[PDB]
């Protein structure tokens, strides 16, 4: 059924699974035309396909060329997402194919079920969790790779860096969701907290700074404060 | 001109003949139904007074043999039987008619309702959906499951309706996933019409039979089938103009005939709202849209 706070530990068991977030696939800038009408200009997007156990992020870059001469782009974006996820599964050896794919938005269920008819044993699941994967494009290196792409590409990142050498998947996923929740709520504040101390760098192939365990504790605390700081404003609570 | 005699009526029962029904009392001197119109299939149906969890009946065509009803006190139901001896049968019917122990099939001359509900329904097709090849008539009841329902459990007692599944390899061509899912024309026209049914008449026949089994027996699987065959047409951008026009007439008479108080359980809100207001054919079913809006505006 649906993934929720009740069945949360399932994400970290030994059944291969992927989360699929499609919220950055179809991206536009809205602008005025010379005649004072409004038009959109598509910019490059991405599919966020994450193994929450290993941290493997299959970032499929969606180049604006996909959209050329197509209608109903917000509908097509769901089907292109399902097409690319099904292509990714087909590309993997049997023993690496997921047993479940969890979609962050219910509108992805039918497109993905239909594209995955050839895989009746792969469970396509929604979730009641409000995951902050939409903020993926606030991670500088992910944003950079997407915006620079001149053709369809698909880059594999480890969104946990080398955290799994020191912490469990459960803990790494909690850290990732706190960072993304922070970036989503107030990107400027979040980025300031992460990049304030120039002595702490980001490794060439990492996404996040090389915090010591004790420095992660301070960072995680500052991220919580930010999410509360901003929450007492949204709701005047 | 076409009589179904009854041996007797030992148990109190509501008897239906097509869209008509009457009450028979325990041991009432009732010896059957006369003046049944030749040229159509018919259904004789039963609901015992003592147990309404017992709703069942027989599809038959009087052109295919001499049929009678006789209560079986062992199996506890009214059973259809064929009399092979023409003269014993003629002698039984003549006697019961002389003693006026039969009800008359009470057709209004102006009234084409039964023709309109059974136009494409053929006994030969009924006998493929309901398999019991040793009889010329077909038993259906409220509890009988469809082959499709049996997939998701006695095959001999099943309704063999054509399996329709929108999220199936049958319905979706590789490389046309979004196209075939959003516009079901391929599935309707190539897979179902050209491939399985051969023609729109056989498709309409199964649609009409499913509706009638839903209405007369509250057969749930039949209701699912009727809605699936509507939805497949309404979800197809490319349908022959003759098929849309005929579908509008078919559905009009089915909505007209449906008891007012059963709309809640026999009509699927989602399918009808999609078919009349969102689908490719939202502007193609004028008669159906008008009777639905005037008879069941709550559902919509
Ligand atoms: C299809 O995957 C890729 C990946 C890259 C290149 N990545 C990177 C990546 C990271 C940061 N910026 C990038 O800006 C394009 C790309 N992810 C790497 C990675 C990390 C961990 N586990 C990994 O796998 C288990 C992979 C990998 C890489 C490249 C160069 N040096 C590396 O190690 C010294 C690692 C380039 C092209 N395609």
């Amino acid at each position: 059924g649906a993934m929720n706070s009740s069945n949360y530990a399932e994400l970290f068991n030994n059944d291969i699974k992927l989360f699929v977030d499609d919220t950055n696939v179809y991206r536009v800038t809205v602008h005025k035309t010379f005649e004072g009408n409004v038009a959109t200009k598509a910019i490059n997007g991405c599919i966020f396909t994450l193994n929450p156990k290993t941290g493997h992020l299959f970032l499929k870059i969606i180049h604006t060329s996909v959209w050329a001469g197509q209608k109903r782009l917000s509908q097509l974006a769901k089907w292109k997402t399902a097409e690319e996820v099904s292509a990714l599964v087909r590309s993997l050896p049997k023993e690496e194919q997921p047993k479940q794919i969890i979609v962050t938005r219910k509108a992805m269920l039918d497109p993905l079920e239909v594209h995955m008819l050839d895989f009746p044993n792969i469970a396509i699941r929604p979730t009641e969790l409000r995951l902050p994967f939409s903020a993926a494009m606030s991670i500088d290196k992910l944003s950079d790779v997407v915006m620079k792409a001149t053709e369809p590409q698909m880059v594999l990142f480890n969104i946990y860096d080398d955290w799994l050498d020191r912490i469990s998947s459960y803990t790494a996923f909690s850290r990732l969701t706190l960072l993304l929740r922070a970036l989503k709520t107030n990107e400027e504040s979040a980025k300031m907290i992460l990049l304030s101390d120039p002595t702490i760098t980001i490794k060439s192939y990492h996404l996040w700074p090389s915090f010591t365990d004790e420095q992660w504790i301070t960072i995680e605390s500052q991220m919580r404060d930010l999410i509360l700081t901003e929450y007492g404003r949204k709701y005047n609570v | 001109m076409n009589t179904v005699p009854f041996t007797s009526a030992p148990i109190e029962v509501t008897i239906g003949i097509d869209q008509y029904s009457f009450n028979v009392k325990e041991n009432q001197p009732f010896h059957g139904i006369k003046d049944i119109p030749i040229g159509h299939v018919h259904v004789i149906h039963f609901q015992h007074a003592d147990n309404s969890s017992m709703r069942y009946g027989y599809w038959f065509d009087c052109r295919m043999g001499n049929f009678y009803i006789q209560y079986d006190p062992k199996d506890g139901l009214y059973k259809m039987m064929e009399e092979r001896d023409g003269a014993k049968f003629e002698n039984i019917v003549h006697n019961f008619k002389e003693r006026q122990m039969m009800v008359s099939y009470p057709k209004i001359d102006e009234d084409d309702t039964w023709y309109n509900l059974t136009e494409f329904v053929q006994m030969d097709k009924i006998r493929k959906i309901v398999r019991k090849d040793e009889n010329q008539f077909s038993y259906v009841d409220s509890s009988m499951t469809t082959v499709q329902e049996n997939e998701l459990s006695d095959p001999a007692h099943s309704l063999n309706y054509t399996v329709i599944n929108f999220k199936s390899r049958e319905a979706i061509r590789p490389g046309h996933e979004m196209e075939d899912f959003l516009d079901k024309s391929y599935y309707l026209n190539t897979v179902m019409l050209q491939g399985i049914f051969k023609n729109s008449s056989n498709y309409f026949g199964e649609l009409q039979f499913a509706f009638l089994n839903a209405m007369f027996f509250g057969n749930y699987g039949s209701s699912l089938q009727w809605h699936a065959m509507i939805e497949l047409i309404c979800s197809s951008a490319t349908v022959p103009k003759h098929m849309l026009d005929k579908l509008d007439e078919i559905l009009y008479y089915q909505i007209k005939t449906l008891p007012e108080q059963y709309s809640d359980i026999l009509l699927n809100e989602r399918v009808w709202n999609i078919c009349l207001y969102s689908s490719f054919q939202k502007n193609s079913l004028h008669n159906t849209e008008k009777i639905m809006e005037n008879k069941y505006p709550e559902l919509l």
